[PDB]
């Protein structure tokens, strides 16, 4: 079934949705979810180093939180656009 | 197909209004992997009658004449327990093993799940689907006292009231 | 083929034969999401918000109900879920809110498997669809229509009501 040969995977790998989804539009969406994930870095950086004020972990932001989970997808993301990219779609 | 209680799901093939009080409810499926539902209906009707009890006696024992003798008095059903002592509870509870081990066979049996002998008078000299009509109040009293038991018991444990004391 | 609301687009075609289908899937989510859960969503979305909308502003225009908590006493729609989930309004209403959606997720996992159940049917006050097709799917792209509007209404009711800290006119 998920069996594949040759240099790139067959798009049923990629799931039942992004299996539909064009290339470009991957490529985006990974574009944007690592920028996301950066700047949550960075950001939650200057809490944690600024003077004093971040006791009791006032530093942990949810929204950054959240963010910072795009790293992982953006990888997901950019590995998958160039998948459908090598099937054609 | 679909549920009778619940109009939008597909009813579980076991639960096929054979049995009584049968309204089509499975939502998770629990009885799929059950080679029958005989234990389980023993079971059901096991917590009901038991709850049916407990309820009534809560009442009673917060609101009603108590039996002679201090230690006995108690209004507060939980302090009961302690308060009468371990003899007292020890005694049931010798009586309630002896009767679920003579019965084991029946739980573990085929017979119609529920029956251990005790039923008066009743259920007798009456066609079977008067009897089934008797066996439905029964599943439906049971379901109710259930339910009941669990709000009793929560109520007085949350709220801290008298299970009679409706003040708002 | 072109969607019949952007002509200068080719057609969304798996939203074809649904209610509501006015060719409007320009970023085309249906293409590659299922459709059956996209369209349970637009319902509930639409029916969640026509009713949050009416309590705003009916709260808005008075309307509180008797005896009522002190604590909720000088409230506005806004500014009105802290004071209520303080007292226990909230929380007694999630309880329920809560054992429906339960049942639903189930529905909907079955309605996705293939299970026969249109997606935002719950087989619920049916007798009033009418009878024949026809009148049917009006009384659902009524429901629909009626949906999608109240969605953005309750947006600007909110919204605006905040911003601008404002009464039933602009709220
Ligand atoms: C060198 C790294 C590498 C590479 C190139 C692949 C390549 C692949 N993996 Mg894979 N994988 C890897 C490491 C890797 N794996 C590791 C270390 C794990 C954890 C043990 C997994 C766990 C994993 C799972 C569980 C699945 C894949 C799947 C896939 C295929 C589709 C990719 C996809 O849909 O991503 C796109 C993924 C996303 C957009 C989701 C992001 C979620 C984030 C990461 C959390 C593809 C053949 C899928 C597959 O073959 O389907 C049958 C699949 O279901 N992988
Ligand atoms: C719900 C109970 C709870 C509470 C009171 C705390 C309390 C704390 N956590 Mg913690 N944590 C918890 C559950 C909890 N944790 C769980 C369940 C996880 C697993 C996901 C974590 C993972 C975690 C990490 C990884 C980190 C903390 C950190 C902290 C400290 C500052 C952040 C903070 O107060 O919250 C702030 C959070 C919010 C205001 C809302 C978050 C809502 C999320 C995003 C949903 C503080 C000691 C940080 C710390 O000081 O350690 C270095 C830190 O880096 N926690
Ligand atoms: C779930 C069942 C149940 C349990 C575990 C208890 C437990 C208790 N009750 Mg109680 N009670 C119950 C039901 C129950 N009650 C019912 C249904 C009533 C109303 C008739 C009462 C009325 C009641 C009073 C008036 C008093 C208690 C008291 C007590 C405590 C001391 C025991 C005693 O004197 O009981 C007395 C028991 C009875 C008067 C009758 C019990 C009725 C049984 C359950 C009938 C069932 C028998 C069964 C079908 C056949 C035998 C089973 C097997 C062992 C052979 C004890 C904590 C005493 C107390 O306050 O202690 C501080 C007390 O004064 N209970
Ligand atoms: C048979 C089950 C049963 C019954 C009869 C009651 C009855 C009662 N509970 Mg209770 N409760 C139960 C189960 C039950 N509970 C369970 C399972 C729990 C959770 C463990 C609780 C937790 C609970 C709490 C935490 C509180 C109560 C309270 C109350 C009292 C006021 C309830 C109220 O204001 O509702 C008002 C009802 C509404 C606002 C909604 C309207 C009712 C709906 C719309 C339709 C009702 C019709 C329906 C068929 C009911 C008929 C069945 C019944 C007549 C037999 C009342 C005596 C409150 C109290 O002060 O009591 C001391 C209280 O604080 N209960
Ligand atoms: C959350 C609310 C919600 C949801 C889930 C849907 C879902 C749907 N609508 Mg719908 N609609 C809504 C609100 C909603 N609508 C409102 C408020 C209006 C009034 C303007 C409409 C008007 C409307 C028309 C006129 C049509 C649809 C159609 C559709 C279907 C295809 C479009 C699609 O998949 O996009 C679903 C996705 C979203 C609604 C939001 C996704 C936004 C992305 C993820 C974020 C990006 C935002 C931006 C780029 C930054 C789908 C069932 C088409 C159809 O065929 O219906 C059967 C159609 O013709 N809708
Ligand atoms: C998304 C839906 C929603 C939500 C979350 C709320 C939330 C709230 N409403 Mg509200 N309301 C709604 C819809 C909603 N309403 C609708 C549609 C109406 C029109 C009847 C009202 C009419 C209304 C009044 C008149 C009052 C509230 C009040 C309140 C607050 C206390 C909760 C309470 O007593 O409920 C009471 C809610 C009702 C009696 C709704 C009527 C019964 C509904 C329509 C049936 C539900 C159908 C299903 C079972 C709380 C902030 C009270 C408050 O504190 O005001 C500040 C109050 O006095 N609302
Ligand atoms: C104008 C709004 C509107 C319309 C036209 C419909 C229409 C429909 N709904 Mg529906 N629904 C709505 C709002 C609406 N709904 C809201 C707000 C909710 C959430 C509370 C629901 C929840 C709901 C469920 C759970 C189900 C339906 C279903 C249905 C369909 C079955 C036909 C039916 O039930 O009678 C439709 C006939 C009418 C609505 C005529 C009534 C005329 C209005 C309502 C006057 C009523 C007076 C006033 C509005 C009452 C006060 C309510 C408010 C103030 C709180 C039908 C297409 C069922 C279905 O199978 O769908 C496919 C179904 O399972 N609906
Ligand atoms: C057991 C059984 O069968 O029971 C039956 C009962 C019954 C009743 C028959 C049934 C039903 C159906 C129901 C419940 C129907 C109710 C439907 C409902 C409640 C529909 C509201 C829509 C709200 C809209 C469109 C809001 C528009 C608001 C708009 C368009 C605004 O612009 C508002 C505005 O604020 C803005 C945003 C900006 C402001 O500056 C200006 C103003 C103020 C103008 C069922 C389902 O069959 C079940
Ligand atoms: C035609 C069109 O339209 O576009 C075109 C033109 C254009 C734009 C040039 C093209 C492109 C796009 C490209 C090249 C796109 C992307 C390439 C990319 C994106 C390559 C790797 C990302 C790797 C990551 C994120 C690795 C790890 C992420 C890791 C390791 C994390 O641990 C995240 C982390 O989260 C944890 C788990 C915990 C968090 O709390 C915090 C941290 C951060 C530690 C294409 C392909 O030609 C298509
Ligand atoms: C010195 C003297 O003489 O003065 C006396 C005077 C006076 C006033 C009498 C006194 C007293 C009080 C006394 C003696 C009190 C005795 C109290 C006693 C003996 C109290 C409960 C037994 C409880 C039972 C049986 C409960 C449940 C049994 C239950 C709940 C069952 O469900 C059984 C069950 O079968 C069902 C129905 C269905 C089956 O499928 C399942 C099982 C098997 C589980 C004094 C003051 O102490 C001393
Ligand atoms: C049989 C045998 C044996 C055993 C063996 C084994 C058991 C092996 C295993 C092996 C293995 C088991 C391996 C593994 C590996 C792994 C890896 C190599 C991984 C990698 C990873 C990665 C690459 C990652 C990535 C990522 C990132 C970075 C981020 C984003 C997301 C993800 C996660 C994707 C012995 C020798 C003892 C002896 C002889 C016989």
């Amino acid at each position: 079934d998920m069996t594949w040969e040759g240099e790139y995977p067959p798009s049923k790998v990629l799931g039942p949705i992004m299996s539909k989804m064009p290339s470009g539009l991957l490529a985006i969406i990974s574009m944007a979810s690592l920028g996301v994930c950066v700047y949550s870095c960075v950001q939650t950086g200057f809490l944690l180093r600024e003077p004093g004020a971040i006791e009791n972990g006032s530093w942990v932001r949810w929204y950054y939180v959240v963010e910072g989970l795009g790293g992982p997808l953006a990888w997901g993301t950019h590995v998958a656009s160039w998948i459908q990219r090598k099937n054609g779609m | 197909e679909m549920s009778k209680s619940i109009p939008f799901l597909t009813v579980p093939e076991k639960l096929d209004g054979s049995m009584a009080g049968d309204v089509g409810f499975d939502p998770m499926g629990l009885s799929d992997i059950q080679t029958d539902l005989n234990y389980a209906r023993w079971a059901e009707l096991k917590h009901g009658r038991i709850c049916m009890l407990a309820v009534v006696g809560m009442v009673w024992q917060e609101y009603g004449p108590h039996l002679p003798g201090d230690a006995y008095a108690t209004k507060d059903p939980w302090e009961a327990i302690s308060s009468v002592g371990f003899a007292s509870n020890f005694q049931t509870l010798l009586a309630i093993g002896v009767v679920e081990l003579a019965n084991w066979n029946k739980y573990y049996g085929d017979g119609t799940p529920g029956d251990i002998g005790w039923t008066g008078g009743q259920l007798s000299k009456m066609n079977d689907a008067q009897i089934k009509t008797r066996m439905e109040s029964e599943i439906v009293h049971c379901r109710l006292a259930m339910i009941a038991f669990i709000g009793a018991t929560h109520q007085t444990f949350l709220l801290h009231k008298g299970l009679l004391d409706f003040s708002y | 083929a072109k969607s019949k609301a952007l002509p200068w687009l080719p057609n969304p075609s798996n939203l074809d034969g649904r209610i509501g289908a006015n060719g409007f899937d320009p970023l085309g989510i249906s293409e590659y999401f299922p459709v059956d859960y996209l369209v349970e969503s637009e319902i509930k979305h639409g029916r969640v918000c026509m009713m949050a909308w009416a309590g705003y502003v009916a709260v808005d225009l008075g309307a509180r109900i008797y005896p009522l908590p002190e604590s909720m006493q000088g409230v506005t729609s806004a500014t009105a879920h802290d004071p209520a989930v303080a007292f226990g309004s909230m929380g007694n209403m999630f309880i329920w809110i809560a054992l429906f959606e339960m049942v639903g997720w189930i529905g909907l996992s079955q309605t996705l498997q293939g299970s026969g159940r249109e997606p935002g049917d719950f087989g619920w006050g049916k007798q009033f669809m009418g009878k024949t097709q026809a009148e049917i799917d009006t009384m659902k792209l009524k429901e629909l229509t009626n949906g999608r509007a109240a969605m953005l209404a309750f947006a600007g009711v909110v919204t605006q009501s905040v911003l601008y800290d404002k009464g039933f006119p602009y709220f």
